């Protein structure tokens, strides 16, 4: 539940981290719902907040887990890598560039599938 | 906030089997070309647009299932990270149509030529239609994989393949650097069209279910490699003179003589008389070729030991009849291995001394720059078994064996014994 | 995350024609019946 | 805020005049791209007469814009067709609209 104090929050605790078939690998959380991005670029106080177009959340890593192994941003739906072994060198992420006849470059896009950062380069 | 339902097309995947990629030990080359000419499309036979981009995949990441999928479907080349597409007017990538400044640009019409720049030096991806080059590339992608070719095509679509000379015709002259397709095919394998990561297979008696494809991984391709004991010391020349003495005989049951030059169309040879008789050169060679498959002979755990000298020069040489001698009339007298029958964890470690062998070699060839092709292209760089010894097709493979298959029974007939 | 999930296959599929003809044309490939399906979109997830 | 980008090109020299009808086969969508219309499914190719104000006003001007098929894909404004309040049960309020269309023949 959502207090004063908290906001309305979910976690996720492990259930068999002590002994006794004790399973523990690289799981990836997703949320439900997206966010979208609209449709043309722009190329508190009561005014600025019925006004603004940026958002915040939040997660919080509890003590006894490393932020060396922890991963946290955004995913795009057609990101389909399980794998136990990731660090942030294996994230898919293609270069497109496109220029005039001269060979002049008139423009410079990157789409990747993920957009996050490392937990471990903080602390 | 509701499901939508929609008619939509099928759409395949094909590809040859030329699987290019690149790590640290490169023995490819890194920088290719192929040519697709389309000459009948039919542009609306269904409700839905005809499907048909043409670029390049990596293997282990796509796979296009016949429905569903991400997007509306009908997803092919281009519809993820996995793949790069080009549709006439459009850079197909990360499922994202991206629109492009083409001179004369259109869809793929009939008779059109489309090519395909590629580069794994920079990530580079390039195209042209019809000699005609486009205003748009691609760069940064990973390099954790094999490359391959791709057409997705829906209903409706009639298209050849130009991969190089021996099979099509190119019908336009390729960038210089860029190499003709029909090159990176492997040894082990003629060129074949296929789907990509297929379950039904339609057979005789019913269809048939196959299981997922055994793909070759990244470093598939990249080949791989101490004190020396006094008891072995010695002997390392006495099996380099019962090699070039070996050799002679192979030499002169050919028909090569002993001559003051070196013309195997003359059929000669200056190391046919004895191994004193070889240069120099040649003599280090016998020996440090000696030196190196002993130290890797202890190295993988074949534990060796000196007995039975006695028995050992006891035997005598092999008999060489009047057939036997040569034109210079020197026929060589090697160490003779009619006793020493090889036993079968021998007849393993014996593959596993030529596999090292030739890798080991290739290893020296690739730090000398060179690179695989199907044809052989000496200063191109290009040698035909510039490959990991598996890769090798068999008859080099028993090339390598029967030749190292010398130096072990006459070993054992030295008295020495191998353990396993 | 899970790793797989059951799917369904298709009741037909494409006929493909590869064939090479000729050492300078080269290999070629054809299809020309045309085989359609219906299709949900689940619009939240952009997963039909 | 009639942008034509061509896919195929026609006659190039046949243009529909004024008075006159034409039969399109065309299709529509979203900027989102979800498929809201189109003609080959109902197997009709679809006619009208230019001039008269039958169809939207991004649809006729991006009409004459063509030449005898030629294959065109058009961007209607929202300013040019359903501006404020969209059709009803179909588009949405301010939506820009997306098409392909083909002058089948008859000018």
């Amino acid at each position: 539940d959502g207090t004063v104090d908290t906001p309305p929050c979910l976690r996720l605790a492990h259930r068999t981290w002590g002994s006794q078939n004790s399973l523990v690998e690289m799981l990836f959380l997703r949320l439900s719902l997206p966010v979208q991005f609209h449709q043309h670029f722009r190329c508190d106080d009561p005014e600025i907040i019925l006004n603004t177009t940026t958002y915040y959340y939040s997660v919080r890593v509890f003590a006894g887990q490393e932020p060396s192994c922890v991963w946290v941003g955004w995913v795009t739906p057609d990101y389909h890598q399980h794998d136990m072994n990731f660090d942030l060198s294996k994230v898919r992420a293609v270069t497109v560039t496109m220029g005039d006849e001269q060979g002049n470059v008139h423009s410079s896009l990157k789409c990747s599938n993920c957009y996050m950062v490392w937990g471990g380069d903080f602390v | 906030l509701l499901l939508q339902t929609n008619l939509i097309n099928y759409v395949t995947s094909i590809r040859p089997n030329i699987f290019v990629g690149r790590a640290e030990g490169s023995t490819q080359y890194g920088k290719w070309y192929f040519e697709v000419m389309v000459d009948e499309v039919v542009p609306f036979l269904t409700a839905q647009a005809t499907h048909l981009r043409v670029g390049w995949a990596l293997t282990e990441g796509y796979s296009p299932y016949p429905g569903g999928g991400e997007g509306w479907g009908g997803n092919g080349v281009g519809d993820d990270l996995y793949s790069y597409g080009f549709d006439g007017l459009h850079l197909w990538t990360g499922h994202v149509a991206r629109p492009v400044t083409s001179p004369g640009q259109h869809l793929l019409a009939p008779e059109d030529v489309v090519s395909c720049c590629l580069d794994l030096s920079v990530p580079s991806i390039s195209f042209r239609i019809n000699g005609c080059p486009v205003q748009g590339v691609f760069e940064a992608f990973n390099l954790d994989g094999l490359f391959f070719p791709v057409v997705s095509f829906s209903a409706g679509v009639k298209v050849r393949f130009l991969l190089g000379g021996r099979h099509g015709e190119f019908k336009f002259l390729p960038p210089p650097g860029y190499a003709p397709c029909h090159e990176a095919v492997l040894p082990r394998e003629r060129l074949r069209l296929e789907p990509i990561k297929e379950y039904r297979r339609e057979g005789p008696r019913g269809p048939h279910l196959v299981g997922p494809s055994r793909c070759l991984s990244h470093t598939d391709f990249v080949p791989c490699p101490i004190v020396l004991p006094p008891h072995l010391e010695r002997i390392r020349e006495k099996l380099a003179e019962n090699i070039h003495e070996l050799w002679a005989l192979t030499r002169i049951e050919q028909g090569w003589t002993y001559g003051p030059v070196r013309d195997d169309n003359k059929r000669l040879h200056p190391c046919l008389v004895n191994f004193h008789s070889l240069p120099e050169p040649e003599r280090n060679y016998n020996l440090q070729m000696s030196g190196e498959t002993l130290k890797t002979l202890l190295a993988l755990g074949c534990h060796v030991g000196m007995a039975d000298e006695k028995a050992e020069d006891n035997l005598k040489k092999t008999k060489l009849p009047k057939t036997y001698m040569m034109s210079n009339g020197y026929k060589p007298a090697p160490l003779d291995l009619s006793h020493v029958r090889l036993t079968p964890a021998q007849t393993t470690l014996v593959d596993r001394l030529a596999e090292n062998g030739h890798n080991v070699w290739a290893r020296d060839r690739v730090a000398q720059g060179w690179s695989y092709s199907a044809v052989q292209d000496i200063p191109a760089r290009r040698n035909p078994r510039l490959v990991p010894y598996r890769l090798l097709d068999e008859a080099t493979k028993r090339s390598n064996r029967d030749s190292l298959c010398q130096a072990v029974r006459t070993l054992l007939g030295y008295g020495y014994n191998i353990e396993p | 995350l899970m790793p797989v999930s059951w799917s369904r296959m298709p009741n037909h599929f494409l006929q493909v024609e590869t064939r090479r003809a000729g050492e300078r044309l080269g290999w070629a490939v054809q299809c020309q019946d045309p085989l359609t399906m219906m299709a949900l979109h689940i619009p939240e997830e952009n997963r039909c | 805020g009639v942008e034509i980008e061509t896919i195929s090109p026609g006659d190039g020299r046949t243009f529909p005049k004024k008075g006159q009808t034409c039969v399109v086969h065309y299709t529509g969508m979203l900027q989102n791209g979800k498929k809201f219309d189109s003609s080959r499914d109902r197997n009709k190719p679809f006619k009208f007469r230019i001039g008269k104000q039958e169809v939207i006003k991004g649809f006729e001007e991006g009409a004459a814009q063509m030449s005898l098929g030629q294959r065109a894909k058009l961007t209607c404004t929202p300013d040019v067709a359903y501006g404020a309040t969209g059709h009803p049960g179909v588009i949405p309020p301010n939506a820009t609209l997306i098409f392909d269309v083909e002058l089948l023949n008859l000018e």
